[PDB]
């Protein structure tokens, strides 16, 4: 059995689409809460007195699927640490409109995007967000398994890809998380969404990993391996990876649009289904300590 | 008219005049309980944006991020579905009927461009990958991940097939040829500086071209002399049909300009209350230019 | 200071008979404000202050119709969130009759005065929340024959013996803050395990529209509670009572509770230390409404049988923030 | 927020170089605004923002007498304390040339527009006693080509290693509030056993009058400090610059430090946790000035060579009231 759920960036009828996915066998939903394209201006006029409303409605869904199917996203032009002035003021009253809304709305989680190497400006904002109200939302901080920069094409005839390995440079996306979480003061309300990319990097990049909080693990379509039949497979080094986050337990989330169209969506959520079932079978320390993991007793003195 | 639908959504997003005169418009809907998009031809514009006073609607699943016209019935759309959707017109011109819509992109598609051929396109989206179309064949020829971060334009050269630009969310402007096995080359500053947002070929220097960026700075470059026009992101730039063109500039502050070949603004208007989204030029009064922003106008400017 | 989350609003939206005594206040308002005659000509302007999501809209609706009159609505939110689903209902349902304002009434500049002022900003101890302080920075666009509904608010309390909620209240100590704090703040509790010692009596009143020339919300009662058995109080029991319209009221006092109106539980007022009281003697509390141009705050002391501390002395433990 | 103590102002009030910057200002302000043929018939609109017990009061008629021009006075204050001290030199001493006003200049309603408005609301970070709120608040009195003295204000950062410093914020530790509150939080104290790592640079700067349609005193900085020694980063110091008018300057920077002037001491934002930096290595800080409707505050943070953690978020720990 494992927790799985969708993203998408484009969701035109809520309680439409949230029923289609939830008929493909996914537990939840990862939406923008506002209109990701819709960009709003907060200082300067005419565009700051833009007639509302300013996002759908809270009534199109019952307090319970907003609590336990829902999971926020950020609008991706909200950006906090731009160069520029006005953007980045505008940024910030967006990310709190867009947190306030998703503790308005009861969220058990929202997504925020490391992409780049500065979020420290991002990092305050939600730090603020955190301490100013009484709420226990969590916040899934999407940080890339590898950069995109460190992922693209050597196509760009004058700027090529550094094919010699940099030990640490390859380290670069957890140095992103590191800061952000160390400039958060380590709240425990701050969790990663591990991206995972179409070729994976060393194993030490991997090995860095599962001491942090891992609460989802996103897998796009386009890693998916083609086999004989025409369903979506994984390579053998992807299903190590996989098995390790289902021991440290996590919740999958699958984005992207469907790239095998011979059969519907929920062949790639049953073939993590697939992999649950067929793991490594838990021993009797396994079965015994499960549900003890990561608790704190003080030791026993029985003198 | 039939098909059409009663209400066109409030958020006009693109707007492309036809050879013969007859405006294409786009609309989506980017708040309220339902967030779809619709493709609208007035061969009125005064008419617009009345659903009444239309020669043809319709309505797509979702919104419309951008489109452009491929050749005189057909219509490319950037759907936030991911699709490149393309829609054709009526015989007698007054409907609208998807021909494909295509779902290879994993994210928003915000950029299209049709190459110089008319049977190709190429589409740029939030996922980082830019696609080259073969509009007849309906499947996508190559997709090239080149860029850094979310793509925001593609503009294709008006004369070579093989040639278009780039400019991405990843301070980066690149060229491309196909026919070079490593197709794309990064143009740009000696220093990093402001991300660039707008495209436009120059219709009579195939070399030639201007970029605007998100700081509100239009330049021009040759494969120097640049002017600050808009306080705010420079969302597009389009050129006059005129035999020396006019450089048409927009903006997130509302207002848009008109510049001449050293960038020196002639017309300024501030008539829109939104962001000023799409400009097209009149194919036959060469001094009036069409004008559609989020706030539900369609704008008609005379030029000196 | 803080906006209200969804499901907020939603089950204290779900109080049948809250939302129909506001009904029937504007209905009774609106036909003694204009007669059969002029039912179609004069249009009533009302103005919703604290709006939420639009149960009191759609209450002015269908009084509207009960009455046969006709009005102007305006929907006065501050909260942007709840604001989201009053523009929804906005376009496509209220129409152009609702003016949707996200604005606090204190600060909003409004295009034409009103006839009637609806306000739903009361708390367990009437005026805990600040109603007060809205309504008077909001009774300047008041007509000046004008109606606020509700028109007045009275708060009550009464001295209670309770070991269980002592203990509680005692249990709420916090790190990192006076070790004594819990004891100096109001908590709404639905009080079960306890024993009041004497009947509510009235303590703090305010009234609306306030025509006195120097507004002063600040208060100073003293209040004598006559208790006929040995006891121990340890805190005293805080409910209200307010004059919608006429005769229409709402009351959470125990005496006079308006049935089946779960929406305000009563409030709790501790004191540090439990104070022992004998057959025959006198409970005498003194209680403050203290306000500066940033917060708001109760004080509270008992001076017989024998004096308590001042408690919240500057709200040191528990503010109000405006 | 709170009002200065009698022997504060006396012993802030005996630096000499500071009010007779001042004079100097107001001098060659005056002269360059009134030509030598208008110098009896123009009067000049002055108004101390400000004014305490009277030195800028005193400087400014003596500046008034160097120049030969003729003024009108406006001694603006609000703690009535100084106020008391105010009105009896008003009384006995200047006449009817000062008009005494006990007002806070944000709120004060002013019988006729200002030439020249002069204030002394400057702290040891510059902007940290809130001088940019105040004369925000005041300038709309302005006349609409009117000068601030002082007409801007720089603010400097610079990084420090003290272990002497940084175990005297250790202790500052209090009971009843948070363990590490006390890094958290700015502190005015005279520099002595610490060793400076890199030049101050500068950080928020601030200009008077701010003709800017939307005027936001919100502020975010970054610096970076190339260290040339290894060494142990405790802290940042704090110092300030401002321009009175044209070339008279008043500073606390050690480069450019206006001598005998022992009116401002420099301020010190320590950090949580020592940072132990490498020959070579950049230090990178960040600052924010943030406000709300109420209090004002910064928050800051290290980030290279490796992160700190933004220290006083949300003005948990320090804020300053406006
Ligand atoms: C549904 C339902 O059967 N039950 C709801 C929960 C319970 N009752 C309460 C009451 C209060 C209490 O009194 N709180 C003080 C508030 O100021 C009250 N006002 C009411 C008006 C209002 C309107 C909209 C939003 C908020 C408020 C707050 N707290 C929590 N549980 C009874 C069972
Ligand atoms: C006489 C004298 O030899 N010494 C006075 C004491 C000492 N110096 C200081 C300085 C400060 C310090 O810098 N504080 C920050 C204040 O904002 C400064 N401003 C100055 C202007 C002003 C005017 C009137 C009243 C207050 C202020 C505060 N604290 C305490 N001791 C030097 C020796
Ligand atoms: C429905 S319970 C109280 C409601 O009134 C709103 N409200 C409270 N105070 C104000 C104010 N000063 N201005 C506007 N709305 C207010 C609250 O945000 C909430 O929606
Ligand atoms: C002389 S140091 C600063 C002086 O300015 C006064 N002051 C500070 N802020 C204000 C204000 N907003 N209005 C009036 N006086 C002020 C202070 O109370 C003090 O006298």
């Amino acid at each position: 059995r494992v927790s799985s759920g969708r993203d998408l960036n484009c969701v035109p009828e809520i309680a439409d689409t949230l029923g289609a996915v939830a008929k493909q066998g996914f537990d939840f939903l990862c939406m923008p809460v506002f209109h990701p394209r819709f960009k709003r201006e907060f200082i300067q006029e005419p565009a700051k007195n833009r007639p509302g409303p300013q996002t759908r409605s809270d009534l199109l869904l019952s307090g319970r699927d907003w609590n336990t199917l829902i999971v926020g996203k950020l609008s991706p032009w909200i950006r906090p640490d731009s160069k520029v002035e006005k953007i980045r003021r505008n940024s910030e009253a967006a990310m709190l409109q867009e947190l306030n809304f998703g503790a308005y709305l009861g969220l058990p989680a929202f997504l925020l995007p490391l992409n780049q190497e500065d979020n420290t400006n991002l990092a305050r904002v939600l730090t603020n967000h955190i301490h100013t109200g009484h709420h226990s939302s969590m916040f899934w901080m999407r940080v890339p398994l590898v950069a995109p920069e460190d992922l693209r094409d050597d196509i760009i005839e004058n700027a090529p890809t550094t094919h010699t390995e940099e030990y640490s440079g390859e380290e670069k996306t957890w140095m992103w998380w590191h800061n952000f979480r160390t400039l958060c003061d380590y709240s425990k309300r701050i969790a990663v969404a591990l991206e995972i990319g179409a070729d994976l990097p060393s194993n030490h990049v991997i090995d860095r990993w599962l001491g942090e909080p891992i609460k989802a693990a996103i897998l796009p379509t386009s890693i998916f391996l083609t086999n004989k039949k025409g369903f979506p497979v994984l390579s053998k080094m992807h299903q190590r990876l996989i098995f390790r986050l289902l021991k440290l337990e996590v919740q999958f989330i699958i984005t992207g649009t469907n790239h095998h169209s011979e059969k519907e969506f929920c062949s790639y959520l049953q073939y993590l289904e697939y992999l649950s079932q067929n793991r490594p079978p838990p021993n009797a320390y396994e079965l015994f300590a499960k549900g003890y993991e990561d608790y704190l007793q003080s030791p026993l003195q029985p003198l | 008219p039939p098909n059409a639908p009663a209400c066109m959504e409030r958020q006009l997003e693109a707007a492309r005049y036809r050879s013969d005169g007859a405006l294409l418009l786009g609309a989506s809907s980017l708040s309220g309980r339902c967030w779809a998009g619709s493709l609208w031809l007035f061969k009125d514009p005064c008419a617009a944006p009345n659903e009444g006073f239309c020669s043809a609607g319709v309505q797509t699943e979702a919104g419309v991020a951008d489109l452009t016209w491929v050749g005189e019935r057909g219509i490319l759309v950037a759907s936030d579905s991911g699709a490149v959707e393309l829609w054709e017109l009526d015989e007698n011109e007054t409907l609208i009927v998807s021909k494909f819509c295509k779902y290879e992109h994993d994210d928003i598609v915000s950029t299209v461009s049709v190459l110089s051929s008319g049977t190709q396109a190429v589409s740029g989206s939030k996922d980082i990958c830019i696609k080259v179309w073969d509009l007849a064949q309906q499947v996508v020829l190559s997709s090239y991940r080149a860029h850094a971060a979310q793509v925001t334009c593609v503009a294709a050269s008006p004369h070579k097939d093989s040639v278009f630009l780039s400019c991405s969310e990843d301070n980066r402007i690149l060229l491309w040829d196909t026919r070079c096995p490593k197709p794309a080359s990064q143009i740009g500053c000696s220093a990093p500086g402001y991300l660039p947002t707008s495209l436009a070929w120059h219709p009579q220097q195939s070399e030639v071209f201007v970029f605007g960026d998100e700081n509100g700075t239009v330049s021009l470059v040759d494969t120097v002399l640049s002017s600050a026009v808009h306080s705010q992101c420079v969302t597009g730039l389009v050129f006059s049909p005129h035999s020396v063109p006019f450089l048409a500039s927009l903006s997130e502050d509302c207002s848009l300009a008109v510049l001449d070949s050293s960038l020196s603004e002639l017309f300024r208007s501030q008539a829109h209350r939104d962001f000023v989204r799409d400009a097209t030029w009149s194919p036959l009064n060469h001094s009036l230019l069409t004008t559609v922003g989020w706030d539900h106008q369609v704008v008609h400017h005379v030029v000196p | 200071m803080d906006n209200l989350e969804s499901q907020t609003y939603e089950v204290f939206e779900k109080d049948p008979i809250k939302y129909s005594q506001y009904q029937q206040a504007i209905y009774k308002c609106l036909l003694d404000r204009v007669p059969e005659e002029e039912k179609d000509t004069n249009v009533q302007v009302l103005m919703v202050l604290g709006a939420g999501r639009g149960p009191l809209v759609n209450a002015s609706l269908r009084a509207a119709k009960q009455a046969d009159r006709r009005i102007k609505l305006y929907a006065v939110e501050k909260n942007p969130n709840a604001v989201v689903t009053l523009e929804n209902w906005q376009f496509e349902e209220w129409g152009s009759q609702v003016t949707v304002v996200s604005s606090d009434m204190r600060e909003w500049v409004a295009p034409e005065k009103a006839d009637i002022i609806v306000s739903e900003l009361l708390g367990s101890f009437a005026d805990n929340e600040l109603s007060p302080e809205c309504l008077d920075g909001a009774q300047h666009f008041l007509k000046d024959d004008g109606v606020s509904i509700p028109g007045e608010y009275t708060s009550f309390l009464a001295p209670i013996s309770s070991s269980k909620l002592y203990n509680e209240v005692r249990a709420c100590r916090e790190k990192d803050r006076d070790p004594e704090a819990q004891f100096e703040m109001p908590y709404v509790v639905r009080l079960h395990n306890f024993h009041q010692l004497s009947a509510p009596q009235p303590c703090f009143t305010f009234s609306h529209p306030n025509r006195d020339p120097m507004i002063d919300n600040n208060r100073y009662c003293t209040l004598e509670f006559p208790v006929e058995v040995n006891t121990v109080l340890h805190g005293f029991a805080g409910y209200f009572e307010t004059v919608l319209y006429q005769d229409i009221t709402l009351s959470i006092r125990p005496e006079t509770h308006s049935p089946g109106m779960f929406s305000w539980f009563p409030i709790l007022f501790p004191i540090k230390q439990p104070i022992t009281v004998r057959e025959g003697q006198t409970i005498c509390v003194r209680f403050w409404r203290c306000s500066n141009s940033k917060k708001v705050w109760y004080e509270w002391a008992v001076t017989a049988p024998v004096c308590s501390a001042i408690h919240n002395p500057t709200g040191r433990s528990y503010t109000i923030g405006l």
